[PDB]
């Protein structure tokens, strides 16, 4: 995330870190004890095997008695589209089950197809890079962005943060935007390179996809 | 002698994915991804090459 702020310890504890041997990866979001939610590209191409899914968290780079670490089941596509980055979400099934507690909790996701409109304020969040060679954060960081409908597609949730050049980067893929307490899209991808000023942040829609994730989640 | 590789070819591409696989340039930058690196390997038009795969 470019142009944000440190996120205050915990607050956002369904905020999840993916990790392969050299650490983070990706992010995602915890929406029931034993799933988390992505998006596709960060498992596409990766052993997923590999993958260490980290609840809890909040300093990447310190030893937090909080962290709760479990390993992929078994994981759910919809029609992902590399070529085109649609359906951009995955769903990974853990191979145990949280303990919910002050740190780690279950976000809320909005009903399907309900569309947010231009102007309404969001946070995202994220362990990407801090701008474009700053490196990768170690403290969980947040960013006010708002919803753009214009230099976007109806397939993708878009954020800009105006009068700055600030957003989404790379490691942040998979994270949450939350609006108004509910997850609203899966950071996905950029255009331009990151914080460019000009091309919104592209996110996939989860309300587009919920009759999907119930179909897993019960 | 590690003949490390990325193949650029598809490349440009207007858009990329967020996902942090780092790739040493001989620039001495750290590129996030792929993406980010291979768009810049054509942006270079073609004098970067890849050192290693990781962070600089
Ligand atoms: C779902 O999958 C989960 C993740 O799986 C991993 O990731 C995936 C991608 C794939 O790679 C998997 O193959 C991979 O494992 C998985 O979680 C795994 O599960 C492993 C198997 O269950 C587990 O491995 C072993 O755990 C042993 C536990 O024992 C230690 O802790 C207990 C409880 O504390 C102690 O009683 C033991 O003595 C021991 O260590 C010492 O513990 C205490 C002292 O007793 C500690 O003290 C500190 O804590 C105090 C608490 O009050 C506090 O006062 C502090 O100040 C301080 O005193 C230390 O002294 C500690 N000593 C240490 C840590 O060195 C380990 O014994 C065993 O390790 C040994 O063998 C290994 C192999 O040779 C060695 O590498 C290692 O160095 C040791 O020699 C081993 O680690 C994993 O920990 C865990 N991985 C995670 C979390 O990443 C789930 O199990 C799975 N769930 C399912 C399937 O249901
Ligand atoms: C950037 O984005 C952020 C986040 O965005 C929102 O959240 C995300 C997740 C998404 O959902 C987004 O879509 C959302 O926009 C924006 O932050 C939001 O700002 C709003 C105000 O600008 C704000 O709304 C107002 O809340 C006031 C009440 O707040 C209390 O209680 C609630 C519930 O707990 C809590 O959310 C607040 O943070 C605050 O909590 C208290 O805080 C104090 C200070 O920390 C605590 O006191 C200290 O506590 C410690 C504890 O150890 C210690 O004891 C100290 O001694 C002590 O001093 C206190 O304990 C906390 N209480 C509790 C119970 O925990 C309202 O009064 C206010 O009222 C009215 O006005 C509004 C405006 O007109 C109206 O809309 C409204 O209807 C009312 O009429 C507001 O409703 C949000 O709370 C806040 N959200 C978050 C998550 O922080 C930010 O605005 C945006 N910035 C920019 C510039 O765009």
């Amino acid at each position: 995330i470019v142009g944000g702020r440190r996120a205050r310890p915990h607050a956002w504890p369904f905020m999840v870190s993916l990790q392969l041997r050299g650490g983070h990866f990706c992010g995602a979001t915890l929406i029931a004890p034993n799933f988390v939610m992505s998006a596709a590209h960060c498992v596409a191409n990766v052993n997923v095997r590999a993958v260490r899914v980290v609840l809890g968290a909040h300093n990447l780079s310190r030893r937090e008695p909080t962290r709760q670490v479990f390993a992929v089941q078994r994981i759910f596509e919809n029609g992902y589209d590399p070529v085109n980055l649609l359906n951009d979400i995955v769903i990974l099934q853990l191979n145990g089950s949280a303990t919910i507690n002050a740190n780690v909790q279950v976000a809320q996701l909005p009903a399907q197809g309900r569309r947010l409109g231009n102007g309404v304020q969001c946070l995202a969040m994220g362990w990407g890079l801090l701008g474009r060679n700053r490196g990768i954060a170690s403290v969980l960081q947040e960013l006010n962005v708002t919803v753009v409908t214009s230099l976007c597609r109806r397939s993708n949730v878009c954020t800009l943060v105006r009068g700055r050049q600030a957003g989404v980067c790379f490691g942040d893929s998979g994270s949450p935007l939350v609006c108004n307490g509910l997850i609203h899209g899966i950071a996905s991808f950029v255009r331009g390179g990151c914080a460019s000023g000009l091309y919104p942040d592209a996110f996939a829609p989860v309300a587009q996809f919920v009759n999907w994730i119930d179909s897993i989640i019960q | 002698l590690a003949a490390v590789s990325v193949d650029c070819s598809e490349y440009p591409k207007p858009a990329c994915t967020l996902e942090y696989r780092p790739l040493c340039g001989s620039d001495n930058k750290t590129y996030g991804n792929k993406c980010n690196f291979c768009n810049a390997v054509v942006e270079s038009n073609g004098t970067l090459t890849l050192s290693h795969f990781g962070k600089c």
